[PDB]
RNA sequence: GCUUGACUGCGAGCGUGACGGCGCGAGCAGGUGCGAAAGCAGGUCAUAGUGAUCCGGUGGUUCUGAAUGGAAGGGCCAUCGCUCAACGGAUAAAAGGUACUCCGGG
RNA sequence: UGAGCCUUGAUGUGUAGGAUAGGUGGGAGGCUUUGAAGUGUGGACGCCAGUCUGCAUGGAGCCGACCUUGAAAUACCACCCUUUAAUGUUUGAUGUUCUAACGUUGACCCGUAAUCCGGGUUGCGGACAGUGUCUGGUGGGUAGUUUGACUGGGGCGGUCU
RNA sequence: GUUUAUUAAAAACACAGCACUGUGCAAACACGAAAGUGGACGUAUACGGUGUGACGCCUGCCCGGUGUAAACGGCGGCCGUAACUAUAACGGUCCUAAGGUAG
RNA sequence: UUUUGUAUAAUGGGUCAGCGACUUAUAUUCUGUAGCAAGGUUAACCGAAUAGGGGAGCCGAAGGGAAACCGAGUCUUAACUGGGCGUUAAGUUGCAGGGUAUAGACCCGAAACCCGGUGAUCUAGCCAUGGGCAGGUUGAAGGUUGGGUAACACUAACUGGAGGACCGAACCGACUAAUGUUGAAAAAUUAGCGGAUGACUUGUGGCUGGGGGUGAAAGGCCAAUCAAACCGGGAGAUAGCU
RNA sequence: UAAGGUGAUAUGAACCGUUAUAACCGGCGAUUUCCGAAUGGGGAAACCCAGUGUGUUUCGACACACUAUCAUUAACUGAAUCCAUAGGUUAAUGAGGCGAACCGGGGGAACUGAAACAUCUAAGUACCCCGAGGAAAAGAAAUCAACCGAGAUUCCCCCAG
């Protein structure tokens, strides 16, 4: 879904894009550990101005 | 307990209907899983039982306005 | 030999049964058939040939139509599916065998 | 590896034929010596008529009604149908790698002069195990189905309208 | 030895022995909506379930349906074979897997 | 009292005194009485509180048809000579009484079902800690010597003291006979009986709770009770029975 | 307020007071043993067993204020682990328990009727559990009605069996 990422992590990523991955790469690789952020239709406009 | 830590979801009593209709009591159990948490701020692997759904809403919203309202209604972690 | 009266809407009044039922039924109006005409025909010489209620199928009736016009559903008419044979037909829902049998009584 | 798909390009004989021209629509100027029609096969399709393209005979025409075809443009521009090719997107099967999910009733350390519990580190499995929702089948191990009425001391056996 | 204390003490129940099935540990199985516990601070010579009932002669044949039958089970015909019958350890058949052994 | 039939030997009452059973609440129907009369009546409420106000609302004077609809006519049918149902004949509000229905509904009396608690001081099983078993008799393994063998095997004394061994006291149990059967005792006594060094028995404390527990298994026991304990509640369950 | 009184079975005894300190009746304050939320630890209820600061012209043993649990806040300390949490102690606030009915919420049967029985029914009733108060709950329409309109919630009588 509609996370962002953040690092050099494997290609799907360019240093933050919004893509529709599944649900254990957000919870289990995003969710507490780092590297992206939740998109709660703030935080992408947000890290847009970024 | 089974109680969703974040939604509130708890079991209910339901009825398991026959062709017949005859009337048994049956629970109607959640799909509650434990699963950790690690947060920056406090240096810490924090675990909760939560749900799918509650899972979920913790992707839309995020971990720390979980736990600003996980703090408020007396739960423990 | 000719024909559909084995037609619809009816029908006073009656018998027989607790009732439903069944049966005859003069005669009205329309439309028919036979006969030259008078007249007769609303099934089978009569007494048995039967399945009611519920559900479902088919068509119609513009009868109603949860804001309006529809539509859905319901109602009315005609009809069909049951050895419901235990047949005036108890519930959506049991049949059996003990020769695998046992107890009590005469 | 099987199925769909995004982009790139070919792909279609009533029959003769410069050429196996798909449908409805605009259109009278475009290219080649920054090397062209017209002829040939290999893999390839086949009604062996030939075409596509790598290669190649060749070195100056193709073209627009064209002098041909029932239907005219490979002069140009558009959404397209069928066939078929390429990497890649999407979804399944097979097996491998992971270490993060998860389990650990393996060991160690701390809270802690604690066989509870929680945290860390390490190792082992591992997307299984196990769990929630829905559902197919199995299952007289259990239950509800209640399993009808008339019969003279009597052994057979029937009857219901 | 035990049992129907208060109408039945035994031919009933149990019993070591023998045998079968299942369980590889975080075990089978059981009490538990779960945690946890028993099993067991035990490890296939151990444990659970079942059948029989010391011991001797002994347990013969069959795995087709659910190689293994001391499981759910079966052990029927035709002729041949132990001095004048019958029975047939044994050896063929009917392809149904195969037919009552000893006593 | 029940029966076709009771003095019947079919059921009940020893006697007396006291208590004790067709009611209450709400709808509906009928009769009598009472006001008003094609009208009758108020519910909640206000209220100087059974007064008065308050007519929201109910019944009836118009019905037919399933209904739209039509209307003193309506339904049926194309329409009836027609047929069914009605029409100009008074109801309403009170009170009392006789019924109906709902509730325990004239009164007393089940095997059963479920919910919440209480019991392992009795008994069944288990765990932890202690105690008891008079006396006699029989004599396993092992140790030594002798006979026998190349040496064991086998054999004869002595030592040794093992037995789910024997006889038999306390203790445990009740197989036989007798008494007791309004008991001495809601299971005992008297005389015989079996075990009595074990799978023995006992004291104390704990654990296992009812659709469960326990059970060397009788469907036995769970407080003199058990083919599902007691206490309280649903419950005045239900009865076509007496 | 007072000439009577020291409650009753219950006399008797010993007394007080009579014109203002007897008794009676009321408000306030204090004492308020022990068990019991029971609160220092335990506990077979009215019992047993301890520690810290303060006091002994008799400084042995003891009395006084304390020392139970949870939730929140603040402070001081404080692990693997740097940072920081978890943990420990203290201070303050609130609660723990009882109580006839009423309220909200979470579970929640069968007897019986249906003349059998399973749908239904009894019934969200009996019973259990949690919380609060003098009331609780609900309460200002994403409500109705039908083209006119009504205008938060609550209770009663009709509509309406």
């Amino acid at each position: 879904m509609q996370v962002i990422l953040l690092d050099k992590v494997a290609n799907l990523g360019s240093l933050g894009d919004q893509v529709n991955v599944k649900a254990g790469y957000a919870r289990n690789f995003l969710v507490p550990q780092g590297k992206a952020v939740p998109a709660t239709k703030k935080n992408i406009e947000f890290f847009e101005a970024r | 307990s089974r109680v969703c830590q974040v939604t509130g979801k708890r079991p209910v009593t339901g009825n398991n209907r026959s062709h017949a209709l005859n009337a048994t009591k049956r629970r109607f159990l959640p799909n509650l899983h434990s699963h950790r948490f690690w947060v920056e701020s406090e240096k810490r692997f924090v675990t909760l039982r939560v749900s799918a759904k509650g899972m979920r809403v913790i992707d839309k919203k995020g971990i720390d306005t979980v736990l600003a309202e996980l703090r408020a209604r007396g739960e423990k972690y």
